[PDB]
């Protein structure tokens, strides 16, 4: 009936971590390659790459993902990175709107550049009916930072090598969100069951984007479009 | 074989 103190320690280590990597202002957005309206593959690439670099730093972060070995850090990351980024962008998509808004109008994102970016409907239509999807749920910053660490913590990743070990971490990561929910959310009573649900939905949109992805870093004229980290990361290797 | 995510992993 009440959170323990080091469940509550999760909790403020997790909020802090997001607090220092995510930047609502998106200043740091102006030193990407301009978007042009694959015209729109550069900025996005570094859009992406920029991304990456944050959600390691957020990894970094959560309490004991650090003491994993380099090689189990480097598997979660490789497979949940583009989870995480569809996960963060909640933070900017906008119901209203039904984009993604980072800026003035050059950094609102509109899906009709789809194709523009070397992407099709069949990633951004599953895409955007997610993000309003998660919208709908209303999230405490909490339970958006909670998921984020239980997404990266998933023991059934391609290379991951101690799945014990990181399903006790994401274990200790469910007992707080569905303890935070059942105190602290009002009305909260059903949410971490949909909230799990998205989980398995970011497992569906990955596949689609890691399929797409496939066809682009395939042909060199537009492989060289991307930044080093992009390709590291959502290489095979 | 990693580089650049083992330099960003400190
Ligand atoms: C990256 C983030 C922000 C938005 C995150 C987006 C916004 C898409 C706009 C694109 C709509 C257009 C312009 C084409 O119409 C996003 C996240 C996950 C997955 C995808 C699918 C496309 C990714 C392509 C990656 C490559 C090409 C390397 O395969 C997109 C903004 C801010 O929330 C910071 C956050 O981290």
């Amino acid at each position: 009936h009440m959170l323990s103190d080091e469940q509550m320690q999760i909790i403020n280590s997790l909020v802090e971590a997001h607090h220092k990597t995510y930047d609502d202002s998106y200043s740091d957005f102006v030193r990407f390659r301009p978007p042009v309206r694959l015209s729109m593959l550069p900025h996005l690439a570094d859009l992406v790459s920029y991304s990456i670099q944050k959600v390691i730093g957020f990894a970094k972060m959560i309490p004991g993902f650090r003491d994993l070995t380099a090689e189990d850090q480097i598997a979660l990351l490789k497979s949940s990175a583009i989870e995480i980024i569809m996960l963060r962008s909640n933070q900017s998509f906008s119901l209203e709107d039904m984009s993604w808004s980072c800026g003035g109008p050059d950094f609102k994102y509109c899906i009709n550049d789809v194709t523009k970016a070397g992407h099709t409907l069949e990633l951004l239509e599953p895409l955007v009916k997610f993000q309003v999807g998660l919208k709908k749920l209303k999230l405490h910053e909490e339970e958006h930072v909670l998921l984020m660490a239980i997404c990266l913590l998933s023991p059934d990743r391609p290379g991951v090598q101690d799945h014990v070990r990181i399903e006790a971490l994401q274990d200790r990561l469910c007992d707080v969100l569905q303890a935070y929910i059942r105190i602290q959310h009002p009305g909260g009573r059903l949410l971490y069951a949909k909230m799990i649900q998205k989980l398995a939905d970011l497992r569906s949109l990955n596949e689609e984007h890691s399929k797409q992805y496939r066809s682009l870093s395939f042909q060199p004229e537009h492989s060289m479009q991307l930044t080093p980290l992009v390709l590291e990361v959502f290489g095979s290797e | 074989r990693h580089k650049i995510l083992h330099r960003l992993l400190q």
